RNA sequence: AUUGCUCUUCAACGAGGAAUUCCUAGUAAGCGCAAGUCAUCAGCUUGCGUUGAUUACGUCCCUGCCCUUUGUACACACCGC
RNA sequence: AAAAAUGUGAUCUUGCUUGUAAAUACAAUUUUGAGAGGUUAAUAAAUUACAAGUAGUGCUAUUUUUGUAUUUAGGUUAGCUAUUUAGCUUUACGUU
């Protein structure tokens, strides 16, 4: 299982049609300085770390 | 070392298990380092507490739930269902029993095992229902560390409860079993299965 | 009924053979390895705690956790 | 080195094709469509189906002996839309994923000079 | 059977479908007390304390409501004309 | 099943192409509260049983010993879904 260990630099607004998802810009732990805006479900904060499967796939504001 | 004579006499064992080391209920609280960024800081074994019981003004601001101990959290989770609702002492007892069981099984630190189980249980990516016109399309979304931890905590508890329902296997024992399973990532436990399912779902919607 | 309540000499012997082994002995554990039902299991456990063999960890009502010597 | 094809993605609304051919056009390789891989009537133009079709096409190509393609995209054209469907892009993505190589992408939708009368009537199409 | 107690009878119900209620901290839920009515009757109620969590700490997807801009043959005002 | 031995024109047992003898019982909650008229139409299932035409193989195989047996035991579909080495039901086929 190839897993990517990501890290939160800036929270880029609360998103979704409903409440429970947040847009977050992400500088991943290994191989730094490649920022991706990805969606996070739960309580998020600056300097939080994200475990994820499918890394290089940027998300958008959900309708 | 150094049993000081207080007029109200204390048991010898109790005296021994004090002062020198900042222990848990009986045994040591040290080590247990996760080695998985995300679940460090929000699974807190850094704070050494002696019983899984505090007043705990944790539900107040936002992230103070993080700094609440793991054992306490587990106890709280156990406390679920109206029949058993409140009754924190009982939950604590159950937790203790589980810990004991863990200790008995393959020696090893019980706290560590619990932590491992928790780690195993956190889903990496979960789906959330979007409107998008009308139909029930589900976009896969990454899970925030605290949230993941919470989910893990829930799932194990749920599994334990299920095991209990019409059973000898005393809830504590069931919980212990679940924890063990999680530690040796078997996919025989319930929480683990759920996590797997979630992962599959995420994969499907990506 | 699902059986495992009937009492015998042979059954007793098998139970004995043996207290040694198993990380922990819990009424629950005893049943169902398909042994004598609840009360019987408890009794067996108690017996095992007579002269060594299996020492205790917990002592509570129904949450009775025991483990092999020594 | 690189053995070529022409991909030909007919991406209409309510179905997608992926029709891989030789460079002259005559001799085909695989014609795999959206409705072929998902029996649901509705789910024909639907992305997943399109992707599946693309994958199938790729597989067929591999079986045959081809390495690269030239993407040509066709929206329904003329009397209809002139707007690439939901599952052309999806199909393309699928193709890319497959590893069947890509070179020279075009949209060859037959956009007329001045069409012969369109759908609807004068008052149009009134849901 | 007012209600209580004593023995006896042991029914349905192995966590409940479509639906939908309540809830954000000493809260939720559990637990009993308490007066109210009361000659006698608590499964009710207003309070009380005891035990005491899970999850948000957001959003407009639904629901309602509010405004603004719009359109109006309505003004007993959409159950309108 | 194990074993000693008699005898049959040396011996032994893998199914192929045929037609007849038989086990899917019984029913009720329901069907428009009781009776009558149709298992309408449709339709036999491989399963066991004896013998053919011998590829097989000479078809039929007998007299006596050891144990309560010691023999070799358990379980498979049918559908839906982009949870597709997983999820949900799980013998459908007029309705039960
Ligand atoms: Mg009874
Ligand atoms: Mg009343």
């Amino acid at each position: 299982t190839p897993v990517t260990l990501a890290k939160v630099i800036k929270v880029l607004g609360r998103t979704g049609s409903r409440g429970g998802v947040t847009q977050v810009r992400v500088e991943f732990l290994e191989d730094t300085t490649r920022t991706i805006v990805r969606n996070v479900k739960g309580p998020v904060r600056e300097g939080d770390i994200l475990v994820l499967m499918e890394s290089e796939r940027e998300a958008r504001r959900l309708r | 070392f150094v049993p000081v004579e207080l007029a109200t006499t204390i048991p010898v064992e109790i005296q021994q298990a004090q002062q020198e080391i900042k222990l848990f209920n009986k045994w040591s609280f040290e080590d247990v380092e996760v080695k998985d960024a995300s679940l460090v800081d929000y699974i807190q074994i850094s704070k050494p507490i002696y019983v899984a019981h505090t007043a705990g003004r944790y539900a107040n601001k936002r992230f103070r739930k993080a700094q609440c101990p793991i054992v306490e959290r587990l106890t709280n989770s156990l406390m679920m269902n109206g029949r058993n609702n409140g009754k924190k002492l009982k939950a604590v007892r159950i937790v203790k029993h589980t810990l004991e069981i863990i200790n008995v099984l393959t020696d090893q630190n019980p706290l560590q095992v619990v932590v491992d189980a928790i780690i195993n249980s956190g889903p990496r990516e979960d789906t959330t229902r979007v409107g998008g016109g009308g139909a029930a399309r589900r976009q896969a979304v990454d899970v925030s560390p605290l949230r993941r931890v919470n989910q893990s905590i829930a799932l194990l508890t749920i599994g334990a409860r299920e095991a209990a329902f019409r059973n000898i296997k005393t809830i504590a024992e069931t919980l212990a079993e679940e924890l063990i399973n999680a530690a040796k990532g078997s996919s025989t436990s319930y929480a683990i299965k759920k996590k797997d399912e979630l992962e599959r779902v995420a994969k499907s919607n990506r | 009924a699902k059986h495992a309540v009937v009492l015998d000499q042979d059954k007793f012997d098998r139970i004995m053979k043996e207290a040694p082994t198993y990380r922990y002995v819990s009424v629950s554990v005893l049943v169902d390895r398909f042994k004598l039902g609840g009360s019987l299991a408890r009794v067996a456990l108690r017996h095992l705690e007579n002269e060594g063999i299996i020492k205790p960890v917990s002592k509570h009502s129904k949450q009775a956790i025991y483990t092999r010597a020594t | 080195s690189q053995v070529f094809g022409v991909a030909r993605i007919f991406a209409s609304f309510n179905d997608t094709f992926v029709h891989v051919t030789d460079l002259s056009g005559r001799e085909t390789i695989a014609r795999v469509t959206g409705g072929m891989k998902v029996k649901a009537d509705r789910d024909e133009s639907s992305p997943y189906a399109a992707m599946l079709a693309a994958q199938d096409v790729a597989a067929k190509c591999k079986e045959v002996g081809i390495t690269a393609v030239h993407i040509k995209i066709r929206a329904t054209g003329g009397t209809r839309s002139k707007t690439p469907g939901p599952g052309g892009q999806a199909a393309l993505r699928a193709l890319a994923r497959s590893g069947l190589r890509i070179g020279r992408i075009e949209d060859v939708t037959p956009v007329p000079s001045d069409s012969t009368r369109k759908k609807g009537g004068r008052r149009g199409r009134r849901l």
